[PDB]
RNA sequence: AUCGAGGACUACCAAGAUUAUAACGGAUAACGAGGAAUUGGGGUUCGACAUCGGAGAGGGAGCUUUACAGAUGGCUACCAC
RNA sequence: AUUACUUUGAAUAAAAUAAGGUGUUUAAAGCAAAACAUUAUGUUAAUGAAUAUUCAAGCAUGGGACAAUGC
RNA sequence: ACCUUGUUCAGAACUUAAAGAGAAAUCUUGAGUUUAUGGACUUCAGGGGGAGUAUGGUCACAAGGCUGAAACUUAAAGGAAU
């Protein structure tokens, strides 16, 4: 199922039987952090933690894959 | 080379003064940096009077914060008879690292060999090293 | 057809799977392969794989006894 | 007596060691005999296995050797001018290995660094820089 | 997630045989699953099978003939020494004349009666009555 | 213990003496000398049990101190002299010349000899070193430091010694065409032919010894003891001829 | 200094060493092993005590003799008899 | 390229366990003795269990399926 | 678009079983695939009381929360169904 919610969506692209950035897009985290004015929004203050926990997993992987520089760290 | 109170000279010093470098035993090629190098070390396995006796091990270099001496972490598995399953373990060994390996850094696999007690804990000596990846902090010997 | 060597276990282009896949496609130009099925069966206390290149819409070069046919 | 066992030291982890047995003669130590500068005086210490160590208490002369001229000649030591370990050895003129001593080149007619163990062998022997 | 593809396939085959189905389908097909079936085919427990390639570790269709009772995987593949065989046979198999173990040894994926003949041990994969 | 020990408990004695577990509390400790503690049979055990001449230790001291035993050419008067390998033992009074060889049962055996063949005894070189003043010498398995030797007498050969003279008669090299007797562990007391010696730089040297009957068994280089050259034995092998029956 | 490696000790310099894979500390009616009792398999409990290794001689300490003792059916002092 | 896994060994105190032999009147036991030469003689240079092991490490070797570590 | 019908994907549910499981009630999008016992991982329980009590630690302004025994006592306490 999904990474965080209990949804189970199976929609997928279907490559035929014939052979003839995402981390950047996940920084969404900026857009919510909107939070400066809606201080009482306890929902977006939770969905931000979910987004930030995703970033700490893509960074944790792009460093092992030696893609990102070893000094990378996401912050405001 | 000579940055200390006493004169730093090799254990086997002679005129032609020469540079002295024996070779250790079972097929460990002496590094180039110890042939043309001008360093002085009385505990280097190549250019001194420290042999390499029976036990020989290997491990991952972890700490390179002490002078000419490093810490080698050996990871193995221990078997428990009752559960018929293994468990991870580790033992740190403090080993001497001669200046013959200038490019040695934390996280590189190293083959070490036994010698006579060189300190309170140091009993092994580095023989050869193979480098590995980087972790944002290149800590050399 | 091309001529590439197979190493002894060199890159993925020098593996048996890739060479046979390349030979199959290059020897079959321009007709297209669109299916492969292997029908294992016990014969004389032995297993006999019978690879079948299906949907065709070799033994000398590669060595695979492969039957070629058309979809039902 | 002074002891040389490791049972009185802390572990590699900093943990204290809990004793099990009393002191033993195998790890026996002995008092230093700082061989100062003065008249000849050595003492024969009966070490382990009966062997005898000459313990030089005070010395004046040593058989210095010259590497260049391949000559070794006895000489009277004058003054300890440098010690690589403890500067207080210079003040008391204590003779230990590696001490830089100046000597008179009266038989050299034909600066020094000691290269022997006066507290073990029983006499001073060195060479010329 | 799918930790063990072999476990999923064997449990799919056992369920089909209980219902009396004529053939079964296994979505992810590996070399180990293909080689596990040959041990069951050589004993005539299953008729045959057909590895259909789908460019994505294609499926398998397995023909069953009323003979298999239960084929089960064993969780982490225990290292089985040759002296530990009859201990494992006495547990996982109904009788000394009926069952069949499967071991992945250095000589391929053998059963117990031919790994014993080949004089080798190895990790245990599973079993089938 | 504060020093060297003197007693030997019965159960701590080497197994290959076959001492009854209810015989007594202690076992005769073999004094030092040519042969090690576990490589030797004390002279008391040779006469009390192997030959049954003396029933107890009262009658063993009445014999050895009576100048009635000649270990090698010399004569020994120590009740617990270490009698080890093929070093010959002779009793002039009874006119018999034994010899202590091994056998397949991991036991020292007393092979009878004739008078002529008792005048010599084979030794195995242990090491060769250069003395001070360039006086080379070799050390045998008996602890003997022989004087100025042959230049080719290397570390692991076998020499022939004479009791009366003390010279070196014949010497056998260490190669792949020689007969060897075993002094080791599992292969102890077995005769065979050296066929292969595989070398590991680290710890040990492993030698594959092929038996007469085609049986092949390996061992450590230490336990190898060359007994002849070209499938020939220089001494009379024991009753079982160094053969092992599976 | 030692029979001898060694922070074993001294002088100078550096800040290092261990830890969730349990460091550091606490409990033991804890001397360790060969082994013993009971067991379908897996195991649980025990081992001062035959034999091997360690430690001690009322409690510490300090020493003499000799090849080996920090000896105690040797000595000195203190504590307790 | 190493490790892990598995197979053979090397090496490995005894007592103890399982165990081979042996009529202590049998048995526990012990590693003694006797079929026998009707025995000094010979069997006899008599037996001594290969005694198997023994877990966790350590050494070497045959194999690379299942696993682990980076290039 | 709203309604009627066929396929398919995802969600909250429902009905039948002569089958599977279980002590039974009952469960079936599992509480099935389990003495024919091993898919991966985490937490929790060991007769009933004493008791979420005493003490130690920590959090809170407070009420209180979290971690959490022992002495002693007793042959039952309890679950589903007739």
């Amino acid at each position: 199922g999904r990474m965080y919610n209990p949804g189970r969506g199976i929609s997928r692209r279907c490559i035929p039987y014939r052979r003839s950035e995402d981390l950047y897009f996940l920084m969404r985290a900026v857009s919510v952090r909107h939070l400066e004015k809606n201080k009482k929004d306890k929902d977006a203050k939770y969905h931000l933690i979910l987004i930030e926990s995703k970033i700490h997993r893509l960074t944790r992987y792009y460093k092992s894959a030696k893609v990102l520089e070893a000094s990378f760290k996401y912050d405001a | 080379e000579q940055t200390e109170r006493a004169y730093q000279k090799q254990v086997f010093h002679h005129h032609s003064v020469k540079r002295y470098h024996k070779q250790i035993g079972m097929g460990f090629v002496t590094p180039a940096e110890a042939i043309k190098g001008t360093y002085i070390d009385k505990k280097c396995p190549f250019t001194s009077d420290v042999s390499i006796r029976g036990r020989t091990l290997s491990g991952i270099v972890k700490s390179c914060h002490m002078k000419r001496t490093i810490i080698v972490r050996r990871d193995y598995f221990h078997y428990v008879s009752k559960y018929q399953r293994y468990e991870k373990r580790h033992k740190n060994i403090a080993v001497h690292c001669s200046p013959a390996f200038r490019q040695l850094k934390e996280g590189d696999h190293v083959v070490i060999g036994q010698c006579r007690p060189l300190s309170k804990t140091v009993r092994f000596n580095v023989l050869k090293f193979t480098s590995r990846g980087t972790g944002d902090k290149k800590q050399f010997a | 057809i091309g001529k590439r060597v197979v190493a002894h276990t060199k890159p993925r282009s020098r593996t048996s799977k890739a060479v046979h896949e390349a030979y199959l496609n290059e020897m079959l130009y321009p007709v297209e392969v669109a299916g492969q099925r292997v029908h294992a069966t016990l014969v004389h206390k032995k297993v006999a794989n019978s690879k079948t290149v299906f949907v065709a819409v070799y033994k000398n070069i590669t060595g695979e006894k492969v039957k070629f046919a058309f979809p039902v | 007596g002074i002891t040389r066992d490791s049972r009185h030291k802390r572990r590699a982890t900093g943990g204290k060691k809990n004793s099990m047995q009393k002191k033993k003669k195998n790890t026996m130590g002995r008092q230093p005999a700082n061989t100062r500068l003065g008249a000849i005086r050595v003492h024969d210490v009966r070490c382990r296995y009966g062997i005898i160590k000459r313990r030089a208490l005070r010395l004046e002369n040593g058989n210095f050797s010259w590497a260049s001229q391949s000559i070794t000649k006895g000489t009277k030591i004058l003054n300890v001018v440098y010690n690589a370990s403890d500067n207080d050895f210079v003040r008391t003129n204590t003779l230990v290995k590696g001490a830089i001593i100046e000597i008179d080149p009266a038989p050299f007619l034909w600066l020094a660094c000691i290269s022997s163990r006066p507290g073990q062998t029983g006499s001073v022997e060195g060479y010329i820089l | 997630v799918r930790v063990n593809v072999l476990a999923d396939a064997l449990k799919s085959i056992t369920n089909a045989e209980k219902q009396g189905k004529r053939q079964v389908m296994i979505r992810p097909a590996s070399k180990v699953i293909c080689e596990f079936l040959n041990v069951m085919m050589k004993h005539q427990y299953i008729t045959d099978y057909t590895v259909v390639d789908t460019h994505r570790s294609g499926k398998i269709v397995v023909n069953l003939n009323g003979r298999l009772n239960k084929c089960a995987v064993i969780s982490p593949r225990f290292n089985v020494t040759l002296s530990e065989f009859d201990k494992w046979e006495a547990n996982l198999l109904p009788s000394r004349h009926f069952g069949a173990l499967v071991l992945t040894t250095s000589y391929g994926i053998l059963d117990n009666t031919e790994a014993r003949a080949k004089h080798t041990g190895g990790r245990i994969l599973g079993f089938f009555y | 213990a504060r020093g060297p020990r003197h007693h030997l408990k019965r159960l701590n004695a080497p197994h290959h003496w076959m001492l009854s577990k209810l015989g007594g509390t202690f076992a005769p400790k073999p004094s030092h000398g040519p042969h090690g503690m576990k490589e030797c049979l004390p002279l008391i055990l040779i006469l009390r049990n192997r030959l049954n001449y003396a029933l107890n230790g009262r009658e063993v001291t009445m014999i050895v101190k009576n100048r009635t035993i000649k270990i090698d050419g010399k004569i020994r008067t120590d009740t617990r002299y270490p009698v080890g390998f093929m070093d010959v033992l002779s009793i002039p009074r009874t006119k018999e010349n034994f010899r202590l060889m091994y056998n397949t049962k991991r036991r020292f055996c007393l092979v009878p000899l004739t008078a002529e063949q008792a005048k010599f005894k084979l030794c195995k070189i242990e090491k060769r070193v250069l003395g001070t003043g360039a006086i080379p010498y070799i050390v045998t398995h008996d602890g003997r430091t022989i004087r100025y030797p042959h230049p080719e007498l290397q570390a692991n050969d076998t020499i022939k010694l004479n009791l009366e003279t003390g010279k070196i008669v014949d010497f056998v090299k260490f190669d792949i065409g020689n007969t060897a007797m075993m002094i080791g562990g599992n292969g102890m007391g077995r005769v065979g032919v050296i066929v292969k010696r595989e070398v590991h730089p680290g710890s040990f040297e492993i030698v594959h010894i092929k038996d007469a009957k085609g049986n092949t068994f390996t061992t450590r280089l230490n336990n190898v003891f060359v007994i002849g050259k070209g499938t020939e034995t220089l001494v009379n092998l024991p009753l079982d001829k160094g053969i092992k029956k599976p």
